[PDB]
């Protein structure tokens, strides 16, 4: 028993023994591949052609929700005998079933006997198949790569297979996300996704990750462990890998992200498709980051929270930081929370594929209590962001609640809903968007000391604008204090004293422990 | 026929116009303060020397994605600013934005070398928001960009020879 | 009109004016006050406009010009002549007055006539050309009522002006009767205003198009550039002119002068694909080439033209005479030049010819045609 | 290529089928098997395609036919001859093998040649023109494997051959050196094939291009109408012939003639605008027009047509001698008056022709340029 | 440039392709059963009697809205029939619908004289529906009809007598 998008999640969290086959990405290519003998839907990001690719794989469809019924008979009324008769009969390709504990029986019950019934079928092109189809593309200048929503190479590709280089080909696996939008526009009727599968076949079954079930909430005594280093900057911040696998470039950017964030011990928490695709690669020891890193909430953990619907338990941890650690009453108090968590609680969201309605709301509703999220680049697609101006003064402003002052703050998080454009952009964007108006000396080091060295990694230069984010020395990271005391004199004009190492004019303002930074008048003293 | 790189981007009914090269580059050099914005596909088939020849005559680039690692990696980081796609479209919609260089914004925008479907709605961004003052958006890259005023058609990546004898048209008329 | 084409600020500027094939001849701006301003001599537009069709294109003579079907409509025939376009009569003349005869560039036929015509009542408007006694010889539209304002525009001016603003004051200011002198260019946008389907802005009220013969207008800081190292100030010369293979420079001391060829590299880029020497659409074409000293050449085309200098005549404000072949040839002879040159400049931008499925370089039309 | 063009089915029924410059070459039908059939000639489509830019619309000769950069690529030089296109020379020649030369239309040079390239293994298919058993003289592509079915194909026939159809056989069957003969427009529309940028379908395997030259292909009906008119079955057909001023139809009976003037109401609508006769993008044109009976007239162009021509006739497979300066002559006018008489018929359906601004009718271009 | 008479109604990205009156009346020629759909508008500038000559060709004409009263009127309503717009798409689009003579479907719809947005949505029925077999629609009315196969360009009102002429060059054609 194995599943795809988040029932596979919810269905391993009931049984360790069930499996997951993988994302939205991969849904159409494992059900071209016809190893699932039946195939049982229920609502939400399954193929809306799936009763056409389950016919063709000889694989009867149960359906289980009014959401989606593909025009099948609804037998929830009819004996779980008369349904598995019909099916294996095959007059008709599925059936609707409203009832989930007969829809069990049956799927069960029906797929024991298609199994058998299943032997001997092929669904994917043969070695000759796959040699007249590479063969016969035209190599079209824009036709097939114009309808793909990733501009893959598939012509091109093509050609290196007929010349006897299947590598391009199989470099597309990945890369593709599963639409079926390409083949609709070949006059020659190649079918392109499977083209690509056949290809990669080997890697595609050698595609065995390991994955940590989804745990759901954060305990009481996490909160506790984290609280005061999170909000001080110490932890330097909670990094949420969730959403679709709508990515531009594959499913190992998420992996890369992930794996970075963790090694420099930020909490990392995955859910969805996210958690699923971060789980596909191996290091060089052969370990998945869910086998290499422990399961708890805590720097330099990898936690899968869950499904999607799981995602509410990243706002929950949280809320109870406000609570549990900060002693804020939340009954019927968003907004006092909200504000909380914008500024003290460093935290970023990834959903470097983005796609779904689902995921737009999921934003929404991150964004609502102050946590800022990135998107991939066809993030754009949803029209509208959430993006700050870093050079007007006025829109920086908060109250130090100590006496209602206001303060000019570092942006700090500089965005809210923001799109990407590549791996190497967004990982020192996740950084930059951690800080925090109330980080301590030391916490403002930890999290600059990464933002630094990822934007030299990945960049392979300091940020333009770096300095905004030192209000003092002791924010500056040790190891490169002394160069970056002469960079901040002599490359931005600050007076520094080089021989104290001591900063004395340039900061944005002066550091204060005792700043009570809030947007809020009423929570002013 | 006109082919924009994903085919049900039509937006609306102001769609790009094909210009030559020589038309295109005469917009940059008819500019008071251009701006080249480059994208990932700066970093491949040699692109960046060209938006590096565009930057020698006085033109200030927008490294956004990571492209900056070419330009740092290539040696020409003078005038060559990192910034996100998104920020940058907000920033040049902006009236009160003065630019990189803090002495005002950008009348002329010129995309070259960036991911298709993310540049097209940067450009539709500026073309919809950007209108008073008015920002032209034009692109020199080799896709039919719908969401410039003026771009070249469709270059197939098999044809990149010919986007380069075109780029290099652009750059001799600035 | 026929061959008619539909297109807005971007298609003027993707065709126009960042191809630099813009003339400067004013009729953008003339009918778009509302978002078209000119910086350096070329339209600018500094806010988003929403026509889904505009004036600045249909009217812009460098978008689309079907000069045949326009000589069609205008005349009633195409024509014969390549190098002249169509015409019914070539003849010398000069104006009687002696203060228009002096105060005249050549032998002060233009302005005779226009004065002529609003003497008569025929028109109570002349959209002609001035000049800024603030920027010296900088040339500005003058909408002329009097007799007087008629005579202040006399002289040629060799740096361009967008006269075709003063047809646009003109048509909005109550003019009933308008006439318009004009170069090539100033005419051709004046006809394709005139003949327009897409818009009306009451161009039936402009009665004459007088054209002057043109091989090309000068960049202004490089024609005032010439002046300096040919140490003389604008603000003294009195007169210019063009003859004897020769760029004149007149001033109360005299006349300093230059081979013309040296003023070629002061042209406007506008001009280098200019394909119309003789003003090919004007209802007359007044210029000094084939005349003698102080006499004009006229080229009568339209039934408009030719009551014009027939009434002038019978009223005794100018005096006509014959013109010989050779005369004649020495007009020909400098159109030719003129299409020819530029000509090459015109296929070097254009893009490929097509005939039905074939599809030439312009330049190689020959090698496929015969 | 340069001055290439998107399009698909729909474009191809704007501007060519349902334009009626469709020639029945048989290319888009011979690479869009899926959709494209032929009905009377012209091709459709009976079910909605989804691609966004075709093969159909790219191949075929009467969307966009850049011949000068055709040439270019193909030859390294543009034409210096406007009749007969770009060659290097002109000669006349005829099969050495008596049945090949019995059976050639003239001498067989064509027959000959694709032979011995066969003999050689240069080729492993020739893609020509065949005999329906059914339909009688009715031509159908022949792709021919032996040289007995090369022999099968010899001589002319009038009737229009959607030849290409061969050539896409030949491609899908896994021939890996193929030759194909062809009628000026079939070659036109080969060169479109073996240039194009947007399509790959393997034509790099097409390794020869002969060339027959043409001045027109007959409409069956009208053709075989007049066959009846002069009292004779297809079936009793032995031979068509042009030549003497004469259409010439070969029985066992004897011969019978015509006044080939008459035979003009039955040529194909879609060969009123062609405008190449002498097959002028071709490695090598084989005509008769110029040469004794007997003999075949062979204009030279591609280095690979000139190695071809030399290596036959080291093999003495072929003979070849000079031709005179008068029958070339011959040739050059024949070239002229399809060229001409044709070009008459092109500027009636065509569109403007545009030159930077400027846009005339085709017809009236010589009364602009001169 | 092509205005579609509503400048928002830009479909999707196969828009209709200006044909020439010859090419478009060659269209209606060359149809096995061709069919001439007249709306509303045809009881205006004698384009009736245009329609009434296509009709006098042998041709079909679906009459729908009111334009039946004018046929009536104009003493011609042989090989006329009476039809809403919306139900003729319906059946032109089910091949088992034998057409107004009960012989079979038509390959070729021509509109003319029709309202702009319900005839251009007439016509989006026929070539997204109407696949296979494939029913060909055109227009020959004064509008650019994006969603026709073959149109013509917009012909404003007030230059009706050019769209009579260009509408009388396809009679002469079919
Ligand atoms: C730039 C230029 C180039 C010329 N080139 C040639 C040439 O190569 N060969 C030739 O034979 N003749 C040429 N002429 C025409 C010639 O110089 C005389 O203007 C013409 O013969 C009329 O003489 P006139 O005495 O009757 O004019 P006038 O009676 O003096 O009246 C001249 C009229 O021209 C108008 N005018 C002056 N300058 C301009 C301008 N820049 N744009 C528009 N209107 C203007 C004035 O407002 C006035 O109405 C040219 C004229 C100009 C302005
Ligand atoms: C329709 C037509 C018109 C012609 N008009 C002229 C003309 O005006 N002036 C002139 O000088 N020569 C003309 N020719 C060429 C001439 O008739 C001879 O075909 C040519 O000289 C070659 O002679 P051959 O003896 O070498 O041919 P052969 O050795 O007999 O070989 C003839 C080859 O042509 C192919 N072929 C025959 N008919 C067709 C066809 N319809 N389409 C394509 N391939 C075909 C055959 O399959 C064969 O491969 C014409 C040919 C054709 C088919
Ligand atoms: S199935 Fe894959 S290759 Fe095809 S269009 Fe979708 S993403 Fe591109
Ligand atoms: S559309 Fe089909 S034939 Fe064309 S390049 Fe793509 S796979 Fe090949
Ligand atoms: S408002 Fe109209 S005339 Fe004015 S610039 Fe815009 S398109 Fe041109
Ligand atoms: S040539 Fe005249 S109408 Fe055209 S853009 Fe220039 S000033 Fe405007
Ligand atoms: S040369 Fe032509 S474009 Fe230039 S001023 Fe004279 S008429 Fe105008
Ligand atoms: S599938 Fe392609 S080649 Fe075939 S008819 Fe359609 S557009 Fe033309
Ligand atoms: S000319 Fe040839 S390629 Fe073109 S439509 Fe006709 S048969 Fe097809
Ligand atoms: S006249 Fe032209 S179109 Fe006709 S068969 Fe001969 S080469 Fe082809
Ligand atoms: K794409
Ligand atoms: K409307």
């Amino acid at each position: 028993v194995a599943g795809i998008c988040c029932t596979a999640i919810d269905t391993t969290r009931y049984s360790d023994r069930a499996k997951i086959v993988g994302s939205i990405g991969r849904q159409l290519r494992f059900v071209r591949s016809g190893i699932a003998d039946v195939i049982m839907v229920d609502e939400q990001c399954i193929r809306a052609d799936i009763l056409e690719q389950a016919k063709r794989t000889h694989a009867p469809l149960i359906a289980t929700n009014d959401k989606a019924l593909y025009g099948l008979v609804d037998r929830t009324d009819d004996s779980a005998d008369d349904i598995i008769t019909i099916l294996v009969s095959g007059k008709e390709p599925g059936v609707v079933i409203l009832d989930p504990v007969k829809a069990g029986e049956v799927a069960v019950r029906l797929v024991q006997i298609m199994h058998e019934k299943r032997k001997g079928l092929v669904h994917l092109p043969t070695d000759e198949e796959f040699k007249e189809y590479v063969e016969m593309c035209q190599n079209c200048d824009a036709n097939c790569v114009i309808a793909c929503p990733q501009g893959l190479p598939i012509g091109e590709a093509n050609k290196a297979a007929a010349a006897g280089n299947i590598e391009p080909l199989a470099e597309l696996f990945d890369l593709c996300v599963g639409c079926g939008r390409c083949e609709q526009v070949c006059k020659k009727h190649i079918p392109i996704v499977d083209v690509i599968h056949k290809a990669a076949l080997p890697l595609v079954r050698a595609e065995k990750g390991m994955i940590r079930v989804g745990r759901g909430p954060v305990l009481d005594t996490e909160i506790r462990n984290v609280g005061a280093p999170l909000v001080l900057g110490t932890i330097p911040g909670i990094i949420a890998i969730v959403g679709c696998g709508n990515y531009p470039n594959g499913t190992k950017d998420v992996y890369i992200m992930a794996k970075e964030f963790v090694e420099r011990k930020y909490i990392v928490v995955l859910t969805g498709c996210g958690a699923m695709d971060a789980a596909l690669y191996r290091d060089e020891d052969g370990k998945t980051l869910y086998e290499k890193y422990p399961g708890d909430f805590d720097g330099g953990c990898i936690v899968n929270i869950g499904s999607c619907v799981s995602n509410a338990h990243i706002h929950d941890a949280a809320i109870k930081v406000a609570s549990i650690f900060a002693r804020r009453n939340i009954r019927a108090n968003y907004a006092e929370i909200a504000d909380y968590i914008l500024n003290r609680v460093g935290a970023c969201g990834m959903a470097w594929g983005a796609m779904s309605q689902k995921a737009a709301s999921i934003a929404s509703g991150v964004n609502r209590i102050g946590i800022p999220v990135v998107i991939g680049p066809h993030g754009w697609k949803y029209r509208r962001a959430y993006l700050g101006r870093k050079d007007v003064d006025r829109d920086w402003m908060v109250y130090d609640a100590r006496d209602g002052s206001k303060v000019r703050i570092e942006p700090a998080p500089e965005h809210l809903l923001v799109a990407a454009d590549t791996l190497e952009e967004a990982i020192p964007l996740m950084a930059r968007l951690c800080f925090r108006p109330t980080d301590n000396s030391m916490g403002r080091q930890v999290k600059l000391t990464h933002y630094m060295d990822l934007s030299m990694k990945y960049l392979g230069k300091y940020p333009d604008d770096w300095p905004v984010f030192v209000r003092t020395e002791a924010d500056l990271p040790l190891a490169k204090k002394e160069e970056y005391l002469r960079i901040l004199k002599e490359d931005y004009g600050w007076d520094v004293d080089l021989e104290a190492k001591k900063i004395i004019s340039g900061p944005i303002r002066k550091f204060d422990v005792s700043f009570d930074a809030t947007n809020l008048e009423q929570l002013i003293r | 026929m006109n082919i924009p790189f994903d085919i049900g981007n039509i937006s609306g009914p102001e769609m790009g116009r094909i210009a030559t090269p020589e038309a295109l580059g005469r917009a940059i050099k008819n500019a008071k303060r251009p701006l080249l914005v480059v994208g990932s596909e700066i970093l491949e088939d040699g692109l960046i020397d060209r938006a590096i020849a565009i930057g020698k005559k006085g033109i200030p680039i927008a490294a956004t994605a990571h492209s900056i690692k070419g330009f740092v990696d290539a040696g020409y980081t003078d005038n060559v600013y990192m910034v996100g796609l998104h920020e940058l479209a907000n920033n040049i919609k902006s009236p009160d934005w003065m630019g990189f260089d803090g002495k005002g914004g950008y009348d002329l925008v010129a995309v070259l070398g960036g991911i298709y479907y993310s540049t097209s709605q940067f450009l539709i961004s500026i073309k919809n928001c950007a209108t008073d003052p008015l920002v032209r958006a034009i692109s020199i890259d080799r896709y039919y960009h719908i969401a410039a005023r003026m771009t070249f058609d469709n270059i197939s990546r098999k044809r990149t020879d010919e986007f380069k004898e075109m780029l290099d048209r652009v750059v001799q008329s600035i | 009109m026929k061959f008619d084409e539909k297109g807005s600020i971007i298609d003027l500027e993707t065709k126009v004016v960042y191809s630099n094939i813009c003339c400067y001849c004013g009729a953008c701006g003339a009918f778009c006050t509302e978002y078209i301003s000119y910086e350096n001599g070329t339209p600018v537009t500094k806010q988003k406009c929403f026509e889904i069709h505009g004036a600045c294109f249909d009217f812009c003579p460098r978008t689309f010009l079907p000069v045949l079907e326009m000589e069609r409509e205008l005349f009633g025939e195409v024509r014969s002549d390549w190098e002249l376009g169509y015409y019914t009569d070539i003849v010398t003349a000069r104006a009687t007055n002696p203060e228009i005869l002096e105060k005249g560039q050549n032998g002060g036929v233009v302005t005779a006539l226009l004065t002529h015509l609003i003497d008569e009542g025929k028109i109570d408007a002349a959209c002609i050309t001035g000049r800024s006694d603030d920027e010296p010889w900088k040339p500005e539209p003058l909408v002329a009522t009097t007799r007087d304002e008629i005579l202040k525009g006399a002289g040629s001016n060799y740096e361009q002006c967008p006269a075709i603003m003063g047809v646009g004051e003109a048509l909005a200011n109550g003019s009933e009767n308008i006439a318009m002198v004009g170069l090539p260019c100033h005419i051709q946008a004046m006809r394709k205003i005139q003949l327009s389907k897409a818009f009306d802005v009451g161009a039936s009220r402009v009665k004459y198009a007088i054209g002057l013969l043109c091989t090309e207008t000068f960049d202004r800081d490089l024609l005032h550039a010439k002046l300096r190292e040919m140490k003389i100030k604008a603000e003294d010369v009195k007169k210019f002119d063009i003859g004897e293979g020769k760029f004149k420079v007149f001033t109360e001391e005299g006349v300093r002068t230059e081979k013309i060829a040296t003023m070629k590299s002061c042209m406007r880029d506008g001009c280098k694909v200019c394909y119309d020497f003789a003003a090919e659409l004007a209802d007359i074409s007044v210029g000094s080439i084939g005349s003698e000293e102080g006499w004009n050449t006229v080229l009568i085309r339209s039934k408009a033209g030719k009551e014009l200098i027939d009434e002038a005549e019978k009223a005794k404000v100018i005096e006509v005479k014959p013109l010989n072949e050779a005369s004649i040839q020495s007009v020909k002879d400098l159109a030719s030049r003129k299409k020819s040159e530029n000509m090459d400049n015109i296929v070097e931008i254009a893009g490929a010819t097509k005939i039905l499925h074939l599809a030439v370089k312009p330049q190689e039309l020959s090698l496929l045609l015969g």
